[PDB]
């Protein structure tokens, strides 16, 4: 999971 | 403020390809000369300008069979259909002309681009 | 010996979400209490262990309407359905418990994982 | 396009  | 799962789109596409292999929920047969290819209309529209046009048509949207132009090569179509479901293109010296012609007909601009670049490098 | 187009899977998913927004080729309504959500069975199966089980069932595969457990929160479902079609999860303090419970019911293991990690950090 |  990432900060887009 | 959303978070994003990097591998999600790839995982979705892998499962759509698994559905295609098992013939689950396929709703169209694409006829290319003597050959038949089962697929999902939604995936075909998502990948191809031609199928997007065909399946948004108020009459063609309900067809279970679509016949392509007799000039279309079945192997070229097979390679492009595999690409649609996997992001992988089996581009070879022996098939590049058929793949590029099929990609132009199917309106798959990114495939046409690369076929052009690969041919230009060999001339 | 294939070449691969990096953005292809993301581009496919973006067009599947466009089809959902325009209600093109949607083949199921998911009923969550007083709310209704139209979707594509193939996308639901590709994202959820629950829908994969439901739509591989020889009788349920042909249903146009699926009713979820009355304990399922419509907002939680809406957030997860948006995630299925975009890879983006609108996870907030006010909705995290509903999202995690819905993801457990839908069998969306990666979403359950992250909800667990976000709750553990707040305790 | 890349070599996967
Ligand atoms: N709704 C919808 C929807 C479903 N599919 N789809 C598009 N499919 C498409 C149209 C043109 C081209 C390609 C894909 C690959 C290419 O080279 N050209 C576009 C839009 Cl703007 N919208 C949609
Ligand atoms: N054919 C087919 C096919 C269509 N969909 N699909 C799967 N869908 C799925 C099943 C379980 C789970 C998820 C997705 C996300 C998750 O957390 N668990 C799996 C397989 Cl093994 N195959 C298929
Ligand atoms: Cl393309
Ligand atoms: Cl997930």
């Amino acid at each position: 999971w990432v900060i887009p | 403020s959303c978070i994003q799962f990097t591998r999600h789109a790839s995982d979705v596409l892998l499962n759509l390809n698994r559905l295609r292999s098992r013939d689950i929920l396929t709703d169209v047969v694409i006829v290319v000369s003597r050959e038949q290819f089962r697929a999902h209309k939604t995936v075909l529209m998502a990948c191809s300008g031609l199928f997007y046009s065909i399946f948004t048509d108020q009459l063609k949207c309900n067809l279970s069979v679509i016949n392509l132009d007799p000039e279309i090569n079945p192997e070229g179509f097979c390679i492009l259909l595999d690409f649609m479901y996997t992001s992988r293109l089996n581009l070879r010296e022996g098939n590049i002309m058929a793949v590029m012609a099929t990609a132009m007909y199917l309106q798959m601009e990114h495939v046409v681009d690369t076929c052009r670049k690969f041919i230009k490098a060999s001339e």
